[PDB]
RNA sequence: AGAGGUGAAAUUCUUAGAUUUUCUGGAGACGAACAACUGCGAAAGCAUUUGUCUAAAAUACUUCCAUUAAUCAAGAACGAAAGUUAAGGGAGUGAAGACGAUCAGAUACCGUCGUAAUCUUAACCAUAAACUAUGCCGACUAGGUGUUGGAUGAAGUGCUUCCUUCAGUACCUUAUGAGAAAUCAAAGUCUUUGGGUUCU
């Protein structure tokens, strides 16, 4: 059960709280300093997930290694396109960030 | 019970008392607040009245408020679309067929997934003859991977 | 004769009036000096209000409770 | 001084084989079966047969100057049979008979751990 | 044949007799140097009669003519194994037996495969016919004896392995600790195999042997 | 009509038992059917054990024991009298 | 409407050669024809090139795998025995 | 110097060393003894270890929903063995076949060998005395002996047995119950004939 936890938690925030998806929005949400945690799928090509950890490590936000593909981070948020990258602007009521 | 043998007769029966014990000094407001903030930070009905009854000494929640559970979560506007029992299972039938797919040579997950896709399908049937699930509800097979909102 | 029947304690559960087996009970945590309640059959764990300690242990019956306080049947 | 071998005993309702080596197994000091102490093309596995083979094995052995023998009884395979044949009572019968120091006895007969499948159909032998 | 002479066998220090028999070898002639032909050949040789005790009759240890010096040869330890009578002796109807086997290397990269056997106890009380245990309990058993014999067979070396499974100290210790999960009679190393051995060293089986 | 109340085997809450060989013809018997003898033998008779022992050392030298576990089919075992074919009322008695 | 009972893309062969060699032709053609799921980006946009090539039509990264499917099992499980230690 | 094999024999192997002893490597199969009138599964069926995935059942519950249920023509999933197709595998067994015996004959039973098959993968086939020859759901009716998995309470030594209870699972006895009888705790509660339903 080491990912049903995460996308249970996944599920909760996408209820509660605010995010985005999308390397743009989350690139900017990082900049902004407003992202509190960064959801990577595995699939993310490398250079991507290479930017978004290092602009991460310089705004102080964390960063999750998601366990499945773009395909299952999508299914996990709920929608029906590839993710691929998430960044929560807000966590909900949801204990994601512990 | 409904596939296989065994009649199984284990289960909880209420207490004789239909009232508040009297024990309980409790107030039926802050339980329904405490109802409201625990589903907020979401938990099913079941599971929330489980938690209420081992953590706050309240059992019975239709002694303490004149309603049920669910009720006063729907009156709160704030239960979930799709009911606990039907959720439950359009979430085994997903992650069935998901190993299926994997693992197509699995009968046995093959044949229980067919027996949790007929229950699904009877109790969408009663759920939408009742009017608390859209007409045009119908659960195909393919989008039930997100359908869990 | 079934009516006046006495010593069905032993009988299963859904007797000639179904009664449930479990009850609700206050434990004393010895030295902590803290009031909760508590169920029989529970099963989550629990910490008390004044010392943070666990009290009881959730198992498939009437859980394990701690090596001490005093619990006693909060029926009225 | 006391100089030991080995007889391996394989009785297995023919022929029983009388076969003493060294310790090691490999050396054989000699292997006399039951199928020369008999020109009657049965008896092989008689008592008759395998008395005949024990003594003569142990006369080889004293002339040889090997005297005390350690007993390995083996009944057909792991397929076939798994109780030894006639001749191994009289094997070891005469082995003891004929005076020299019999050590320490245990049955060797290979036993299958799996169930290759054995002769004969499902309906077995008809006779 | 008249062309073979006599060979005496030793057996290695924390043996006891020392000299367990003769084997015999054919002239040297030709290429066969018939050193060659009597190194590497494996005895298998009871306890009893190697410790003049008859309580270790059950057990029979191999011996692998390592060193040939002069006319006697010295073998060293090659494997281990009960016999056959007791194994079957062990086993009746109505209780569970179980059996392990596990890989592991001592310090002296001696790679071992050992599989032990035990089986489950009637206790006093039980006032019943069986003694089966839960497949749980079976799998418990099983994963606790499996650490237990690699552990104390890993951070030993072969030699103190050997004079430890002369006393069945593996048996006494895992029934001091499995008493508390579920009684157990008769257990020992059913058999010992040895997978892979270094290179020869004669300094250390001379070591061993002296 | 029904000689047997079990069918002429121990088979309850199963759909199928492994078959094993019978020890004598090599027939296919179902295991809960089939007839099975776990002797315990001697190598020797009685008088073959003296001489082993007075043959033997160690003054306590025991035999050691055979354990064969035969199974049998059903034919194998009534025509080598392993069983009976008994009477109507005493067929029901086991032990 | 459905155009053919059973002989799908075969029916480009009309009735030559036989029954089963059509049949044949087709199981293998139908997973030669297939697109398959592009590990890298994730889309299922993945088709033959050539005989041993599979190009992605978003990823535009190509893969040598089998002749009529993007992996073998002999060669799936030679990787997973691989990547086992 | 025989070895296999048989009620005898023969076919067959064998001074080029068979059978036998010991060791090393490979191969396919199988998973004994434990093993049970035991367990699991809708049935077919399922016994080496470990890991992962997956489901089920019972039990416990002062958790939730609140009639969502029972049985079902059509339709659907699974469906031993054999058989078919294509790759691989191919030890042992072995429909066919070839021999050697027996016999009046023997194309059979017995013996030697042996192709397909048996095994794996991917598809078909959809049948078995696929049998407890007993459709499924529900109620009621009797004692005892067990045994499997939980839960409850107490006592031999933190550990184990006994008591009660649920759910399986058999067995024994008993029927002013039934049946033509064998027998059956269901095949009973049927001329004192109607709980619901499907098939024949």
């Amino acid at each position: 059960s080491a990912g049903d936890n995460i996308n249970a938690k996944l599920q909760l925030v996408m209820k509660s709280g605010k995010y985005q998806f999308g390397r743009k929005s989350c690139l900017k949400a990082l900049r902004t300093g407003k992202g509190k945690l960064v959801i990577v799928s595995s699939n993310c090509p490398s250079i991507q997930r290479s930017v978004i950890e290092y602009y991460a490590m310089l705004s102080k936000c964390g960063v999750h290694d998601y366990h499945g593909d773009n395909n299952d981070l999508g299914t996990a948020c709920g929608k029906l396109f590839r993710i691929s990258c998430l960044v929560i602007t807000d966590v909900g009521d949801s204990d994601i960030i512990k | 019970r409904m596939y296989g043998k065994g009649k199984g007769i284990s289960s909880s029966t209420l207490p004789y008392k239909r009232k508040q014990p009297s024990w309980l000094k409790q107030k039926p407001s802050e339980i329904e607040d405490a109802i409201i903030k625990l589903a907020k930070k979401g938990q099913t009905p079941s599971q929330i009245g489980a938690t209420l009854r081992d953590n706050y000494g309240i059992p019975q929640v239709k002694s303490v408020t004149g309603n049920k559970i669910l009720r006063i979560l729907r009156a709160q506007g704030i239960a979930t679309t799709i009911p606990e029992d039907l959720y439950f299972l359009i979430k085994k039938a997903v992650s069935m067929r998901k190993h299926l797919e994997k693992n197509k040579k699995d009968k046995d997950c093959k044949f229980r997934l067919i027996l949790t896709e007929s229950k699904i399908h009877r109790i969408s049937r009663y759920y939408k003859r009742k009017k608390l699930l859209p007409s045009n509800w119908k659960y195909q097979s393919s989008t039930a991977s997100a359908l869990i909102a | 004769n079934p009516d006046p029947v006495e010593e069905s304690k032993k009988h299963k559960l859904k007797r000639l009036i179904p009664t449930p087996n479990s009850y609700f009970m206050d434990v004393k945590c010895p030295g902590c000096l803290q009031i909760t309640t508590l169920f029989s059959h529970a099963q989550n764990v629990v910490l008390c209000g004044s010392c943070n300690i666990m009290l009881c242990q959730p198992t498939g019956g009437k859980c394990k409770l701690t090596e001490g306080c005093s619990f006693r049947k909060k029926i009225e | 001084e006391l100089v030991f071998g080995v007889a391996h005993i394989f009785a297995s309702f023919n022929d029983t084989f009388i076969h003493v080596t060294d310790l090691s197994g490999r050396e054989t000091l000699v292997r006399i079966t039951g199928g020369m102490k008999v020109k009657a093309d049965r008896d092989e596995s008689s008592p008759y047969a395998a008395m005949m083979a024990a003594q003569d094995v142990a006369a080889r052995l004293k002339e040889l100057g090997v005297t005390a023998i350690h007993i390995k009884l083996r009944a057909s395979g792991g397929t076939k049979s798994k109780t030894p044949g006639p001749g191994a009572q009289s094997a070891l019968r005469a082995l003891a008979r004929s005076g020299l120091k019999i050590g320490r006895i245990e049955d060797v007969t290979p036993i299958p751990t799996d169930s290759t499948r054995k002769k004969s159909g499902r309906r077995g032998r008809r006779l | 044949f008249t062309k073979k002479e006599w060979y005496d066998l030793k057996a290695p220090k924390m043996f006891l007799v020392r000299n367990f028999g003769k084997t015999l070898v054919t002239k040297t002639i030709g290429k066969k140097l018939a050193t060659d032909s009597l190194k590497g050949r494996i005895y298998e040789v009871n306890l009893a009669d190697l410790n003049n005790d008859e309580d270790q009759a059950h057990k029979k240890i191999k011996l692998s003519c390592d060193h040939i010096i002069n006319r006697d040869c010295y073998t060293d330890f090659c494997g281990l194994s009960i016999t056959r009578d007791k194994l079957c002796s062990l086993i009746r109807k109505g209780y569970t037996l179980i059996e392990g086997h596990t890989d592991v290397k001592t310090l002296d990269n001696y790679h071992l495969r050992m599989f032990c056997i035990a089986f489950t106890k009637k206790r006093q009380n039980q006032t019943k016919s069986t003694c089966y245990a839960q497949t749980s309990q079976i799998k418990k058993i099983r994963k606790k004896m499996v650490d237990i014999m690699t552990a104390e067979a890993s951070k030993v070396l072969l030699k103190d392995l050997v004079k430890k499974f002369i006393p069945e100290s593996i048996g006494k210790e895992i029934e001091k600790q499995c008493k508390k999960i579920y009684p157990l009679q008769n257990v020992l190393i059913r058999k010992v195999k040895i997978l892979k051995r270094p290179k020869l060293d004669i300094s250390k089986l001379m070591e061993l042997h002296t | 009509p029904k000689k047997r109340r079990n069918g002429g085997r121990s088979k309850h809450n199963r759909g199928h038992v492994n078959p094993l060989r019978c020890s004598n013809c090599g027939r296919c018997v179902p295991k809960d059917k089939a007839i099975k003898r776990f002797n315990i033998r001697n190598i020797v008779d009685t008088s073959a054990q003296r001489d082993i022992k007075e043959a033997s050392v160690y003054s306590t030298f025991q035999l050691p024991k055979l354990y064969i576990k035969q199974c049998y089919c059903v034919s194998c075992a009534i025509h080598s009298r392993f069983v009976r074919v008994r009477s109507r009322e005493q067929r029901r008695v086991r032990k | 409407s459905r155009r053919t009972k059973k002989v799908g893309l075969t029916g480009k062969y009309g009735t030559r050669y036989g029954s089963s060699l059509r049949k044949q032709i087709k199981k293998i053609e139908l997973m030669q024809h297939a697109k398959y799921l592009c590990t890298f980006c994730g889309k299922t946009a993945t088709k033959r090139t050539c005989v041993g090539i599979w190009k992605c039509k978003k990823c535009k990264r190509k893969v040598c795998g089998g002749a009529w499917s993007l992996t073998t099992p002999a060669a799936v499980a030679a990787k997973s025995t691989i990547i086992r230690l």
